């Protein structure tokens, strides 16, 4: 079935990603990034501690229902 | 706080 992944940025934004356990997290990152209007290389996604790979999946990272994903900004320079 | 639900479907 569908899994609910809670993605949070740096504010009180609680978006619920209802995707499939076999759906690449790369698309999840892009979906959120596109909604914000930024480049996928301008931000960074992390799962608990380890950063998400461009080929990672909910079933790969052993993500459960109602899990959480952290979104950080890339340093200017 | 704001909550939005997004659904993504991928074809194998």
């Amino acid at each position: 079935d569908h899994i609910n992944l809670k993605v949070a940025g740096q504010d009180g934004s609680v978006v619920q990603f209802k995707i499939k356990r076999h759906t690449p997290l790369s698309k999840l990152m892009k979906a959120y990034c596109e909604r914000q209007g930024l480049s996928m290389r301008q931000i960074r996604f992390r799962f608990d501690g380890q950063p998400i790979n461009e080929t990672d999946t909910p079933a790969q990272l052993e993500m459960e229902d109602e899990d959480t994903i952290d979104v950080f900004q890339q340093q200017t320079g | 706080n704001n909550r939005d639900p997004i659904v993504i479907s991928d074809s194998p």
